[PDB]
């Protein structure tokens, strides 16, 4: 391939002339180290240095990659594997077609399963058994001492929930990692893989090379700063987050607080203190409860919705299933562990069986889930905030019975919710007028009846910026908390 | 002396451990050397004694602070600096990589003992190891200021909205160029292009905002970017041969003019 | 390749012969002649040679062994065989081949640390045996195939334990059992398997270690790993008159109050001395603790701290622990399809501690298998035509919640807990914790909690009045006390305990031998705390006090006042 030689020469040119300091000289010198054998190259540098080479590499990556490795070896020997990053286009798994074979593209997905490290033979030195002729440098089409071996890892990935179209089964893709890419991915994580889609004998397999997990624009930064100085920011956020819901602002404040969340702390004894908030809502059917769930689901991209009775114990935390090809037992992820570092919403929590809530128990407080079933021993992280909705035992809150009698929930379950709101429906004329006018105005004036103080994207950016701070507790706050808790605990739901 | 004898013994242990680690293309880290010495001699190992060695015979090793050291599944973060030790050995004339042979090991321990004897003939201060890198009047004044600022903001809000978008255009232009490079197509629909740009942009935005940004790009820069109305849809065609730096300069000039 | 040269090969063979017949220990004794005499007396087929002595004497051999293992080991086996023939010509009649075993390899590597660079190299590894095959003959020999997983204590949380295969020949056959912690020295070789190549779609080699030396990982190695500085610190702590106070105060610094529960858990952790009188019956030296408490007392925090502190610890939940999961079960191998045993949680808890959370959630069928391991500390598996016995010497700590969520003081302890009487009887220490509204206790709790919250911020990162000990020092003290002390009960007054037991019978029929046994092993453990070879009666007094406190806490309110009045002599 003459164009491959041209690409090799141009890659040498890029390695030798890119700058006022050449970025890759130190990396190439570090490539001499035995533990370092892959070079990371930015795609934006390649495209800005020259365009024909960038397009050729983007179009014939498989054709010129071994020539790229030859160029890298030549450059290093004058004083090995090539990895690429920062491709500006993201693609979906459902977009993967046969027309894209050989193209350098990067795919986003969530890792569900992993396989152990295997040695892969690239070039083998063969000894003939008839004439004792040593045949060296024999490539493999998919003497051990003088042959070359490369570490391998097999990764099974699953489509992300957001990209999943309604009513569709999330398809799975196999990912091959070699050399430094081995063991760089962990099960249950969401990663972006840069590479190509190869044809395995047919079969579809993606070969990857790299993995993925102050600089903000001036106007966005200044808008965040200016809005951070608003004195009525709390009430404005409360109004803007629920423009179409009338009253019940206490629930709005509570859900906003649990969106902010606290800080987790790990003691010197290795014990971790939960920095999240769990909220339960119990109310008469009239009061809107599922609307809050839908709003928090559509606003937060990291939110998961599920029904009460339709969910089993295995489907929530995890299940143990025997793998067909491996003839072994593996673990399939549940809803709770997929909502890691997010929020999980449960509707009709009362209809759930006790056999399911007892499984929820561990994830509620200890924030982790452990499985000891059928010779499989593991513990999994369940760092989630739970928002639960339920109704009283009877559809109507009967005041002829005590408060404790009206809620059919276990004592630890009652205790492990931080905020517990109970809604009672009353017949008031002014409330009826307000609710009716709001509903009819929404039904007739869909868009012009919405006045949002801040944009949803702006709120999301502010929330992302705010969550990374870890405030300190003052001594005045310390003794104030002491005295407040003194007064509070001195008075069903024990404190 | 007893202290110097212990120094020599642990120096021999250090040399053996470094030789074992280096002979198999493995980078000798401080933790592994400490573990090996502690197993070999049942004695505490610490950086002060290494600094004492460096004071005695600095030519034994080169000490560096390095990152990106793979510690297997130990949960070690990448930002954790690690102190590495590289043996300083004379290069042979045979052309092979230097190896700590038993002859060199004996030579090194003998040289260390000779240095100790010379020091006695004259505690050792450790060498500095390389460290890792009225209220009414005020209210009326405030009301006057508010009225003046309100008269100031009677100007159309859209004027500043376009200015806001003008800063966002160059990066979006680069993204659009990359998308058209990736798609191998001369023309694309509004829906697919906007969806891909949103799914690849660094800022979360609505499809309508992307449509208005595309319209602004078309109106400002018609020669690069052309729009064609076909049936019930508008398709996007771009010239891929244009220089991106010149386009960025033109966009900067346009933004400056609009200011 | 250089070793394959005939000249150096033969010269090294004779050099190894001279090393065998010439080495002198520090005491002036040729050790290998004593070893060969012992092996001849025992008619064994393997010889054990220390790698340290060989490295000290011949550095070139120590360099060559990891690099050319197979050829050099075969040469050394032939040299040993001919040396034996020269020394014991008749020994050819009992054995035809003798193998050389290499022990104490300085380089110890984990299963996770295995790479391509270790291929066809001698590597020392440590782990726990999970499954083993039978003895298989070969048309050359004895064969053993075993499956080894990483030690659960060493495995970090959130990551599955990895498994590897090992091969044993001749003498090494049947040298280990499933569930036994061992360290191995062997050759990390690769195997050609076309099935893996077809399944994965490319050449894959299954790496299997061929072990050379097998050594079970008893705590003797841990004793050897102890620094003399650690020993002197432990001894200096032992001579302290207030060592017990600081030991009890050193447990759960983040938790306030609750002296009795931490006292009992520490006393169980130190453990007693198991005994096997006459080989007819075996007396356990283990303490079983059951913890029933009102919610809000941080029982799970105590269990988690115990999980972290213990050198060997396994944590299980009530919902996720099945009978098959907890115990060993028979399974057909997916590849070779013979019946295989996979060890349960309790089996991997052997010599360690097992923690059970929400034990009141246990299914009764799952409970049935528990009593056997509780009473005999061994499990007999009779399934699919395979009958095997496995050791279950573990300390079990179980957590439970009272029915209804609140402990009723007007009812017996048996009634408040949904467990059968034999299960409670198997337990040795019972501790009940209630929730009371005391303003001064509330002040203390709030102050301590807020102080702990201030202390343990990442940005910023007693009742007895004694300073808590460091965690590492406490762990080292626990290891040394477990592995050194063996108390003797030669100064016990049987009349006092007989009178106390008669009173116990009188006051229990108004409302057994294993209670006396638990008190005896409790006194043994308390003596082990102070590092005393013989038991002083103060240990007996403290054991009696804590046992009586535990017993009265399980009675109704209407009688505990009378019980305290009757036994005010011992409680004072
Ligand atoms: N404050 C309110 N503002 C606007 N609409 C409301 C308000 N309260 C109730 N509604 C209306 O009442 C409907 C009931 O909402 P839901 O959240 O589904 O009720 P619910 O309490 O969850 O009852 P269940 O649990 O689904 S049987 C909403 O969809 C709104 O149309
Ligand atoms: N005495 C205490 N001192 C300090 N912190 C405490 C104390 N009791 C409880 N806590 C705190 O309360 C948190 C929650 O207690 P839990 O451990 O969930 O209660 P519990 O007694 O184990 O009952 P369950 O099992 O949750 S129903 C713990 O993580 C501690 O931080
Ligand atoms: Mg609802
Ligand atoms: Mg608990």
């Amino acid at each position: 391939d003459e164009v491959a030689e041209k690409c090799q020469k141009l890659f040498l040119d890029f390695l030798e002339e890119f700058q006022g300091e050449i970025k890759y000289l130190q990396l190439a010198e570090e490539l001499i180290r035995p533990e370092r054998n892959t070079l990371v190259v930015s795609f934006v540098d390649l495209e800005q240095f020259n365009q024909q080479l960038s397009t050729t590499i983007q179009e014939e990556f498989y054709r010129v990659y071994p020539y790229l490795c030859r160029a890298l070896k030549t450059f290093v020997k004058d004083r090995f594997y090539v990895a690429f990053q920062d491709l500006p286009t993201r693609h979906k798994i459902r977009e993967l077609t046969s027309s894209r074979i050989g193209l350098l593209t990067r795919i986003s997905g969530q890792v569900v399963r992993t396989h152990p490290v295997h040695p892969e033979l690239v070039s083998g030195t063969f000894l003939c058994l008839d004439c004792q002729t040593v045949i060296r440098d024999v490539e493999q089409q998919f003497d051990t001492n003088k042959s070359r071996f490369v570490d391998f890892q097999k990764v099974r990935i699953q489509e992300t929930q957001a990209e999943l179209p309604r009513g569709s089964i999330p398809r799975s893709l196999e990912v091959i990692l070699r050399a430094e890419a081995v063991e760089s991915a962990q099960a249950g994580d969401k990663c972006d893989f840069t590479g190509t889609l190869i044809v395995v004998p047919y079969r579809l397999v993606f070969l990857a090379c790299c993995v993925a997990p102050n600089q903000m624009t001036v106007k966005e930064w200044e808008k965040v700063f200016e809005m951070s100085q608003d004195k009525n920011l709390y009430h404005n956020l409360c109004t803007s987050l629920f423009p179409t819901i009338h009253g019940n602002d206490e629930v709005k404040r509570g859900v906003l607080l649990m969106l902010f969340g606290g800080v987790p702390k790990t003691t010197g004894e290795g014990t971790s203190l939960r920095g999240d908030i769990n909220v339960c809502i119990v109310g008469d059917p009239s009061t809107a409860k599922s609307q809050f769930l839908k709003h928090v689901e559509e606003f937060s991209p990291r939110a998961v919705y599920t029904s009460g009775k339709a969910s089993s114990a295995a489907g929530l935390t995890a299940a143990v299933v025997r793998d067909e090809e491996s003839h072994e037992f593996v673990i399939e992820a549940g809803a709770l562990m997929l909502a890691d570092n997010g929020v999980c919403c449960i509707d009709e929590f009362d209809k759930m069986d006790v056999r399911d809530q007892v499984a929820i128990h561990e994830a509620m407080e200890q924030q982790t889930i452990s499985i000891t079933k059928a010779g499989v021993k593991a513990t999994l992280n369940a760092r989630t905030s739970i928002l639960a909705a339920a109704n009283p035992i009877s559809g109507h809150y009967d005041r002829s019975k005590s408060l404790k009698q009206n809620i059919n929930l276990s004592a630890p379950i009652m205790s492990r919710f931080d905020l517990f709101f109970i809604l009672v429906d009353e017949c008031n004329e002014v409330t009826d007028y307000a609710i009716a006018r709001r509903i009819v105005d929404l039904h007739s004036r869909i868009e012009e009846s919405i006045d949002r103080v801040y944009s949803l994207d702006d709120i999301r950016r502010y929330l992302l910026f705010a969550r990374q701070f870890k405030p300190k507790i003052s001594k005045e706050s310390e003794d104030f908390i002491v005295e407040q808790y003194k007064h509070l605990r001195q008075r069903s739901w024990r404190i | 002396p007893y202290k110097y004898q212990v120094l020599a013994e642990m120096f021999r242990s250090m040399d053996t451990i470094v030789g074992m680690l280096h002979n198999r293309s493995e980078t000798p880290t401080f933790a592994k050397v400490q573990r090996g010495v502690q197993d070999m001699m049942r004695r505490r190992f610490e950086e002060c004694n290494v600094g004492q060695i460096k004071t005695v015979y600095p030519a034994s090793y080169r000490f560096r602070q390095e990152r990106s050291v793979p510690t297997f599944k130990d949960g070690t973060r990448r930002s954790d600096y690690q102190l590495t030790i590289e043996p300083l050995l004379e290069q042979e004339a045979d052309g092979a990589a230097p190896q700590l042979t038993a002859s060199r090991l004996l030579q090194r321990r003998q040289i260390f003992s000779q240095k100790l004897v010379e020091h006695v003939k004259e505690d050792i201060e450790p060498a500095a190891l390389p460290q890792p890198p009225s209220q009414d009047l005020l209210e009326r004044i405030r009301a006057k200021e508010a009225q003046k600022q309100l008269a100031q903001m009677t100007r159309c809000p859209e004027q500043e909205q376009r200015l806001q978008r003008l800063e966002r255009l160059p990066e979006l232009a680069r993204v659009l160029r990359s998308v058209f490079v990736s798609e191998r197509k001369p023309a694309l629909s509004m829906e697919v292009a906007c969806a891909r740009m949103v799914g690849s942009c660094c800022t979360i935005m609505s499809p309508g905002e992307m449509e208005k940004h595309l319209l602004l790009l078309s109106e400002l820069l018609p020669d690069w970017l052309s729009l064609h109305r076909i049936r019930t849809d508008t398709y996007v065609k771009l010239d891929k041969a244009a220089d991106l730096a010149h386009i960025t300069a033109r966009l900067a000039h346009q933004t400056r003019a609009e200011e | 390749e250089w070793v394959s040269m005939a000249g150096p090969r033969l010269e090294i063979h004779h050099r190894f012969k001279n090393f065998l017949r010439t080495h002198v220990d520090s005491h002036g004794h040729n050790v290998f002649k004593e070893r060969i005499s012992d092996m001849c007396k025992e008619n064994r087929e393997s010889l054990v040679v220390n790698y340290e002595d060989l490295a000290a004497r011949e550095h070139v051999l120590a360099y060559f062994l990891p690099e050319a293992p197979a050829e050099l080991l075969q040469i050394f086996d032939e040299a040993a065989l001919e040396v034996v023939l020269a020394m014991y010509p008749k020994y050819d009649r009992i054995t035809n081949h003798i193998h050389v075993r290499i022990s104490h390899l300085p380089l110890v590597e984990e299963l996770r640390s295995l790479r391509q660079l270790h291929l066809n190299q001698l590597i020392r590894t440590s782990g726990v045996v999970t499954s083993c095959t039978g003895v298989l003959p070969q048309l050359s020999q004895n064969y053993q195939r075993i499956r080894i997983q990483e030690s659960p204590g060493k495995v970090a949380a959130g990551r599955l334990p990895r498994s590897k295969d090992a091969i044993l020949l001749a003498d090494l056959v049947d040298s280990c059992k499933p569930g036994d912690e061992i360290e191995l020295t062997g050759i990390y070789h690769n195997n050609y398997d076309g099935s893996l190549n077809t399944a994965n779609g490319f050449p894959v080699f299954a790496t299997v270690i061929l072990a050379n030396h097998v050594a079970k990982k008893d705590n003797k190695v841990a004793v050897g790993e102890l620094t003399d500085e650690d020993v002197k610190m432990i001894t200096s702590l032992s001579k302290d008159q207030q060592i017990g106070e600081k030991i009890f105060a050193s447990i759960a610094p983040s938790i306030y109050g609750h002296e009795d529960i931490k006292r009992g858990l520490a006393l169980a952790l130190f453990g007693g001395e198991p005994k096997n009188p006459g080989g007819k019956h075996k007396v356990r030296g283990d303490i079983n603790v059951l913890l029933c408490g009102d919610p809000g007392t941080a029982k799970s925090q105590f269990l988690k701290y115990i999980e972290k502190v213990s050198s060997r610890a396994i944590f299980t939940t009530g919902q996720g622990a099945s009978a098959v999961g907890l115990t060993a079960y028979v399974q057909r191998h997916p590849v070779s399809r013979e019946w295989t045993l996979e060890a349960g949680a309790l089996v991997l808890a052997d010599r360690g501690v097992c923690l059970i959370d929400e034990f009141d959630k246990m299914n009764d069928q799952d409970r049935t298998s528990i009593h056997e391991a509780m009473e005999q500390q061994s499990i007999s598996i009779s399934k699919a035509g395979i009958v095997t016995s496995l050791q279950a010497r573990c300390t079990v700590i179980a957590a439970a919640n009272p029915i209804g969520g609140r402990y009723d003081p007007s009812l017996t302890f048996s009634e408040n807990v949904d467990l059968t009487e034999p299960i409670i009887s198997r337990f040795d220490i019972l501790c009940v914790v209630r929730d009371t509204v005391d303003p001064v206790q509330d002040e203390m709790l709030a102050r301590f909690v807020v102080g702990s919250h201030v202390r343990h911020h990442p940005s910023n990162k007693n009742t007895y009045g004694v300073e808590p000990l460091p965690q590492e020092v406490l762990k080292k003290y626990i290891i040394y006390a477990k592995e050194r002390v063996h108390p003797k009960l030669n100064q016990m007054d049987q009349d006092k305990v007989a009178k106390m037991y008669s009173d116990l019978r009188k006051e229990s029929m108004a409302t057994t031998v294993r209670h006396i046994e638990s008190m005896i092993r409790m006194a043994e453990a308390h003596a082990r705390i102070h590092l005393r070879d013989y038991v002083i009666e103060d240990d007996v007094n403290m054991a009696i006090r804590v046992m009586l406190e535990s017993f009265i806490d399980t009675q109704k309110f209407s009688v505990m006042r009378s019980m305290r009045k009757t036994f005010a002599r011992y409680l004072s």
